[PDB]
RNA sequence: GCAGUCAAGCGUUCAUAGCGACAUUGCUUUUUGAUUCUUCGAUGUCGGCUCUUCCUAUCAUACCGAAGCAGAAUUCGGUAAGCGUUGGAUUGUUCACCCACUAAUAGGGAGUGAGCUGGGUUUAGACCGUCGUGAGACAGGUUAGUUUUACCCUACUGAU
RNA sequence: AAGCUCGUAUCAGUUUUAUGAGGUAAAGCGAAAACUUUAAAUAUGUAAGAAGUCCUUGUUUGAACGUGGACAUUUGAAUGAAGAGCUUUUAGUGGGCCAUUUUUGGUAAGCAGAACUGGCGAUGCGGGAUGAACCGAACGUAGAGUUAAGGUGCCGGAAUACACGCUCAUCAGACACCACAAAAGGUGUUAGUUCAUCUAGACAGCCGGACGGUGGCCAUGGAAGUCGGAAUCCGCUAAGGAGUGUGUAACAACUCACCGGCCGAAUGAACUA
């Protein structure tokens, strides 16, 4: 007997095991694309999530229906004091 | 039955000078030179003279001698075109919105651009293939003319202009506009 | 037919321009068993009892039928499977037209059958052919004749039968 | 023969291969009419419309026009001496030299071969021959003659025709409400031109029959007299 | 499984239903003549071969089966053949005039018509009126339509059932006509409740 | 097997009514002596109504070829019953013996129209003494003026498991 | 397309005079 | 079930989607008898009802049929019958089918005139040479050279005079023949000065 | 379906002894879309709540092809299961059908028989109807009516 | 079988002989293919001796035989074997599917009845990957050899053996087959059969002719081979339809079918596997 009344699946299958995380820190998987001609940059940084609040925007974003209006908007406040430097790994590219 | 040998003639003419080692061919003539990788098809060539080349299949299906007059003929196709050169001439037509082609070096390479088909305001990018020409003639309103050593580059960028302006969800029989080849022939014409 | 172009029973001037052993045809069909002629219908609330009996072929039932009382009935003949006409094919005059049942004649399988008049493949019925035009000598006009059903009309829908002429 | 062969298209019409006994019947009938009149000319009418050919043929009744094949008329003449059919006969059958007709007669040689030095009648410039002209199709509507009569005085070229004259004849056609039009003048061929295939279909297109046909006349045999004298009015 | 066989016998190629063509004149004259008193009942019919005997008469012919003279390949198409019409007026001033009835009669149907609608008008305001509830179609039901012809097929006397307050309305008429049709032999009686 | 030519003759028993009945002769190819004779018996009952029980066999003899070192065009006629009906067949086998000849025209029915040697009937073989009467072209593509053909991509057979250099498919 | 059809055929047109010369006396 | 409500449905599309050609305005009414034979538009469409009746019967009879079936096999053979039963019916269709794609393509390409709106028609020999009244009053393509029908049917244009809305008719021409020899041709051209209130 | 027809072929020895594809013809409610607005014994209890997956025989969305496809819309067909496929009204229930919303409201499998529940298998109460001399049983109809893991193994979800 | 009664040579799931048999339909040669020869089984009934035969000299033309004697032990075909019927008496057992071969009747198809014979029951073992119904196989404990059925790339003991062909499958096949879906469909490949054409030039290409009465008759706005209905003939021919299709409002033009020129040698069609 099929389902009667289709309806979509209850969560994400992608976003599995729903595990404790194995570190607090959560690992980059991913770094930009390098692109060699550009200069020296690094591609992200540590701070810490302090809070949220609240902000009056002045938007202007046309073709927008709130274009030329302020709107309030929820932000996140992350405390990032300088972080610095100790040390360089360098990474070869293997078969494996 | 398996034919115990069956051949075919290549001609090579007064100008032109082919080179085949391991069914890499390369023809240099007046026109340039031209190279094809003939490793795909088992088939033997020979030269039985300065003027004349035999490729033959020893010991071959039917399907495997379907090969040899077009290993010929794509020897063929190169040596026109390395003497005499292809060229393929495209007319391009439209109704109430003027078609505007033109030739742009978008990043090194270059492009012919598509403009206002049908009024789209998407532009359309056709790459020119390495070693085709694109000129606009200027005797006749609306041509387009593209040349080259080979019949398969200058024949592929021609098709690419004639598909870049497909007309889409319109009745075909109202809707006449896009890019024709019109002609194809050779540079020279006569000789 | 292109080919064969290069290559090269009297009517009256009203009726041109106009065209459109007394063995039975089938002496022996296939024998239905009674288990398959009558479906069991349990009664009751816990359908302990099986008396009544629903016959699962086609019948003909007749011009002034009613059914008995459902506490006296155990024939059951659906009123779906009731069949009143039946198209009749004319060997000689090569038409088929559709006839009125009038009487089953004989059920091959078994008389209670002819009593019961179901119409199986092979059983007898008299049909109304006062439309054919048959006449006798002697100038009466036959308007009942016997025809023999041809086929199973239970798993094809329809009761057709073929003119005993 | 094995698959993936080209499958013969055969279409429902009526008339049918003649065979051999259609050649057989030419061979015979020129057999006779070599045993019956006495001057047999070879004629070259290698390109030759229908209406002359039957003109030709009537402007002369007692004698005998036989075409058909090279080969089988040759054949019936005989190749060589040891095949031949009347003395000196293969000195013929060397001069059939393509679409070639036999002309039995028993008119004077004077008569026919000053008949065929001076019989003219004008035809398309088939291809391949020097061209007669020089005709530039105007631009602007193209009519049927391509100016050869005034354009009041013809027809606009049928609409229909312009795939042909845009893809066969190679003309820059357009299509300007319903008419075939080129923005600029087009010049088919030159006085003196060879004349290419596109070039003579595009002159028949326009109806121009600036050239001229004649017969061309090699040498006749003289049947009571057994010999053949090499006349060649080219 | 039976041994189902029908025999060669001769009875079933004879004649087993002849009317004599007297028989013929008396039941066909018959049937007219009879008529119906509503307290006589069919007990039970004659066996008659009514297909000889109800010709009616009749004052107007079937009209002609048009297909048979021009077919619809030649009525229209890449292939028509009918260029003329084929019924055209005598004249010019008869068209005219009856093309003068047409449409008179046309706009009058239209101002008739109009009388009934404003149903019309309430699509340029675009609402559209309520549902059918369920409860006006119950009666209907396929179960209640098999019932009853459960309890017409087993019954001798039907009796039809008649509210005296408005008897018209609660009469069935086509369950009247169905058995006056498929069972002449069964009684409808009225009784007035 | 590996064929064999015989011949195989053969007569009715006599008779008080007839003494010395006639002698029929068929040329038989077979892997040896018994199935030969078989093979007559079978094909003597089918031509007329001689009975295996009635008759004897009054010699059986192996033929050989004239020339078994001269190449031949053998034109070899063949009747069948495989798979659906009967048929004629004629075939061209370039070779050097009439067994040969017959042996490969076995493996060719086996191999194509998959028909067993009790199915297959050989009706006559003959040395094509002119070849301009041969007339399958791929027995006729061997017979041109001053033949030549390489044989090209040669595998070479390797009783080692193992090798150590590339193999060469090299004349 | 058997090669020797006519001497084949022509052997048996001269054997078929056996079945009719010797039978009677 | 499935298989006749389908049927039905495209039958019923052919109905409810066809003119009803004796509600039409007279005008289209004999425009629609002219150019298609209104007994033949009307019987094929009567065709097409009759064969939604039967199909809707059939089916009717065989799910009676199958609720009795006491076997896959009598089954099957009950929905086999009908499916042949339905199949009969529509090929029995073939001709009113073929005739009425024929129409449906045509009546869709007629013009849109109105016969109470402001109309003018052009009776006459307006189109002669290059010029033609219905190409320069209004907005339209009608084919022009002199035979005798270059048109064969109603041509409409618009324009705009004093701020409102007219139509031009164009009419296809007629001859000086008596009606009982004139063709529907031309009998558009007289329908159309009979029945548009016109200048 | 029955009864014909024709004959590509088959049999073959005789193509008339017979078979026989495709194609076709008669039968089915009245040729002018009116009716035919029209119902006729499923001896069947399965069905909804939650939730997952699969099928493609695709309803939608993507891309194509063919149509008098002007445009707009639509129809028919191809690849395609990536992704969706509703809210209610109704009656033993379910589909249907109805109303509407929707891009669409596709069709199915494994389904969820003591995961939870409604009617029915609903057992001892009772009432009416039919039958039976009766005790009673049924053509019925109506009503009320306890049901209880896991703490074992495995699976699965998370955690050492 | 506690048994004993003769073991005296008594038989056989077989053949042969002799005679039936369904006398089938076929011999050729009949006065005529229609019987009368004649011939194999379809694949099974009877009989083949020593308690049998001969002679006798008596009973009712008559043969049924009373009675006494001889035949002698190749004693009456082959092959195999050591064994009696019972007189006596006792345990289990009466349930059941499958297949073959006949045979009768069947219909959507399965099949249903009869008769016989095998398999299983009670039975392991080798093989079919697996297993009631298949193939093999005379079950004590072992050793050696050889095999059956099935196999030999690796799993896996055993030739990635030799040889002749065929096949390429965008979900091959490894598989049973007078099994079904199964009759067909395919510009896949291979081998064949029949017929046809061909140096009087084949197939494919270009090129040319493709005509004249004639725009045949009718129709109608037009209809000229080509919207249609009926004719469908003649002439001139190498050939050319009162026209194969594209086309035109009608014509024009192009086209094929049909000839012919160039080229040069094989090709086409239908069928079968």
């Amino acid at each position: 007997s099929h389902r009667k009344y289709e309806a979509p699946r209850h969560g994400h299958l992608g976003f599995l095991p729903r595990k404790r995380a194995a570190s607090i820190r959560a690992r980059v998987k991913a770094f930009p694309k390098d692109d060699r001609s550009k200069p020296v940059a690094l591609t992200s940084f540590l701070g810490y999530k302090a809070g949220m609040t609240t902000i009056v925007r002045d938007l202007d974003r046309p073709g927008s229906k709130f274009h030329k209006r302020e709107v309030v908007e929820a932000v996140t406040v992350v405390d990032t004091p300088p972080v610095v430097v100790v040390g360089v790994v360098g990474y070869v590219e293997t078969p494996r | 039955m398996k034919y115990i040998q069956t051949e075919q003639q290549i001609e090579v003419p007064e100008g032109v000078t082919v080179s085949i080692k391991s069914r890499i061919v390369k023809v240099v003539g007046p026109r340039g030179t031209l190279t094809k990788n003939l490793k795909h098809i088992d088939v033997t060539f020979t030269k039985v003279n300065n003027q004349l080349i035999k490729v033959a299949v020893h010991n071959g299906g039917r399907k495997h001698v379907a090969a040899l007059r077009t290993v010929k003929s794509l020897v063929d196709n190169m040596i026109t075109g390395v003497t005499k050169g292809y060229k393929y001439k495209m007319r391009y037509v439209y109704a109430h919105f003027p078609i505007n082609v033109n030739i742009v070096e978008k990043d090194g390479a270059k492009f012919i651009e598509v403009r206002n088909f049908l009024g789209d305001k998407k532009i359309r990018n056709v790459p020119v293939r390495d070693g085709v020409t694109i000129e606009f003639s200027t005797n006749v309103k609306d041509e387009i003319v593209l040349s080259g050593n080979s019949v398969e580059d200058v024949s592929q960028n021609a098709a690419d202009l004639q598909q870049i302006c497909r007309v889409r969800n319109k009745d075909i029989r109202k809707f006449l506009d896009g890019i024709y080849v019109s002609h194809k022939g050779f540079i020279t014409e006569d000789l | 037919a292109h080919e064969q172009s290069k290559v090269k029973d009297a009517l009256p001037t009203y009726l041109l321009d106009r065209e459109q052993k007394f063995s039975v045809p089938l002496p022996k069909v296939r024998g239905i068993s009674e288990e398959e002629m009558f479906k069991v219908i349990k009664t009751g609330k816990s359908r302990s009892k099986s008396w009544k009996r629903m016959i699962t072929k086609h019948t003909f039932v007749g011009e002034g039928f009613t059914r008995r009382p459902v506490k006296m009935e155990r024939i059951i003949r659906p009123s779906a499977l009731r069949q009143k006409k039946a198209n009749v094919t004319h060997p000689e005059l090569g038409v088929t037209v559709f006839l009125p049942i009038l009487a089953v004649k004989k059920n091959p399988q078994s008389p209670m059958y002819t009593q019961l008049g179901v119409l199986t493949k092979g059983t007898i019925i008299e049909v109304n052919v006062s439309e054919l035009g048959m006449v006798t000598a002697g100038g009466k006009v036959v308007w009942g004749k016997y025809a023999q059903v041809t086929n199973e009309p239970d798993r094809d829908g329809c009761v057709n039968a073929v003119l005993l002429v | 023969m094995p698959r993936s062969k080209r499958s013969k298209l055969v279409t429902l019409a009526q008339t049918d291969k003649k065979g051999r006994e259609n050649k057989e019947r030419i061979f015979d009938e020129v057999r006779e009419a070599l045993d019956t009149y006495r001057y047999v000319w070879v004629l070259h009418l290698d390109d030759v419309r229908t209406p002359v050919l039957q003109e030709i043929r009537t402007s002369w009744a007692g004698s005998k026009l036989i075409m058909g094949k090279r080969k089988v008329l040759q054949k019936a003449l005989g190749e060589k001496r040891e095949e031949e059919y009347k003395e000196n006969l293969y000195q013929l059958s060397k001069l059939c030299s393509g679409v070639t007709g036999l002309l039995f007669t028993d008119e004077d040689v004077n008569t026919v071969k000053e008949y065929f030095k001076s019989y003219v009648r004008s035809d398309y410039s088939r291809p391949n021959t020097k061209a007669p002209l020089t005709f530039t199709i105007p631009e602007g509507i193209v009519y049927s003659r391509g100016g050869q009569i005034p354009a009041e005085e013809d027809v606009p070229m049928i609409h229909s025709l312009e795939p042909t004259m845009r893809n066969k004849f190679e003309i820059p056609t357009k299509i300007k409400a319903g008419k075939i039009t080129i923005d600029s003048p087009y010049l088919v061929c030159t006085e003196g031109e060879k004349l290419d295939v596109r070039q003579a279909l595009i002159l028949k297109q326009f109806g121009i029959a600036a050239s001229e046909f004649k017969v061309k006349v090699s040498a006749y045999y003289d049947n009571d007299s057994s010999t053949v004298e090499s006349t060649n009015i080219n | 499984i039976p041994d189902a066989r029908v025999q060669p016998d001769r009875r079933w190629f004879g004649n087993t239903r002849v009317i004599s063509q007297d028989a013929l004149q008396h039941f066909r004259s018959a049937l007219g003549e009879t008529q119906k008193d509503t307290y006589q009942v069919l007990l039970r019919r004659n066996k008659l071969p009514m297909s000889l005997l109800e010709e009616k008469d009749a004052d107007e012919s079937p009209k002609a089966r048009i297909l048979d003279t021009e077919s619809y390949a030649d009525a229209f198409g890449p292939k028509a053949q009918r260029k003329r019409p084929r019924l055209a007026a005598s004249n010019l001033e008869d068209l005219v005039k009856a093309t003068n009835e047409d449409i008179t009669k046309y706009e009058e149907k239209q101002v008739l018509d109009a009388t009934l609608g404003g149903n019309q008008e309430d699509k340029e305001n675009g609402w559209t009126s309520a549902a059918k509830e369920a409860i006006f179609s119950k009666g209907q039901s396929k179960r209640i339509w098999n019932e009853l012809y459960k309890v017409i097929d087993s019954s001798d006397v039907v009796i039809h059932v008649l509210d005296a307050r408005d008897p018209l309305g609660t009469r069935c008429k086509s369950v009247e006509e169905y058995m006056k049709k498929e069972t002449p032999h069964k009684h409808l009686i009225y009784v007035l409740n | 097997a590996h064929f064999k030519e015989y011949q195989v003759i053969g007569r009715r028993l006599p008779t008080e009514s007839v003494p010395e009945p006639k002698l029929f002769r068929m040329r038989i190819f077979a892997s040896n002596e018994v199935i030969a004779k078989s093979r007559y018996w079978y094909f003597l009952q089918k031509l007329h109504k001689v009975k295996k029980a009635s008759g004897e066999i009054v010699s059986i003899n192996q033929i050989n070829e004239a020339h078994p070192t001269k190449v031949k065009n053998f034109g070899v006629w063949v009747r069948y019953d495989s798979r659906s009906g009967t048929h004629n067949m004629y075939k061209e086998i370039r070779d050097v013996s009439r067994v040969a000849a017959v042996e490969t025209l076995y493996q060719d029915m086996a191999a194509r129209h998959r028909a067993r040697f009790r199915s297959i009937h050989i009706l006559k073989v003959a040395e094509i003494e002119k070849t301009a009467d041969v007339k399958r072209q791929y027995v006729k593509q061997f017979l041109t003026k001053d033949l030549k053909f390489p044989l090209p991509h040669r595998v070479q057979k390797s009783t080692k498991t193992f090798s150590y250099k590339r193999p060469s498919t090299f004349y | 397309n058997f090669p020797y059809k006519a001497k084949i055929l022509e052997e048996i047109e001269a054997k078929k005079m056996k079945d009719l010369e010797e039978r009677e006396l | 079930k499935y298989t006749g409500e389908g049927f039905v449905e495209k039958f019923e599309d052919i109905l409810k989607g066809f003119p009803n050609i004796n509600d039409v305005h007279p005008f289209h009414r004999d425009l629609m008898d002219t150019l298609y034979e209104k007994n033949h538009y009307k019987i094929s469409l009567a065709a097409i009802s009759r064969a939604k009746s039967l199909v809707e019967q059939v089916a009717r009879d065989y799910v009676r049929l199958l609720k009795f079936g006491q076997s896959l096999f009598q089954c099957k053979q009950l929905k086999r019958a009908a499916l042949g039963r339905m199949a009969t019916i529509v090929k029995k269709l073939r001709d009113p089918l073929a005739y009425l794609e024929q129409v449906r393509q045509h009546i869709g390409r007629l013009p849109s005139i109105d016969p109470n709106t402001r109309t003018l028609l052009i009776c006459g020999y307006p189109n002669v040479g290059k010029s033609s009244f219905l190409r320069c009053i209004t907005k339209s393509d009608v084919d022009v050279q002199p035979y005798a029908f270059t048109t064969k049917s109603l041509y409409v244009g618009h324009f705009d005079y004093k701020y409102l809305r007219f139509q031009a008719i164009d009419t296809p021409g007629i001859l000086d023949r008596p009606t009982e020899e004139m063709n529907n041709i031309e009998m558009q051209s007289i329908y159309a000065i009979a029945h548009l209130r016109s200048c």
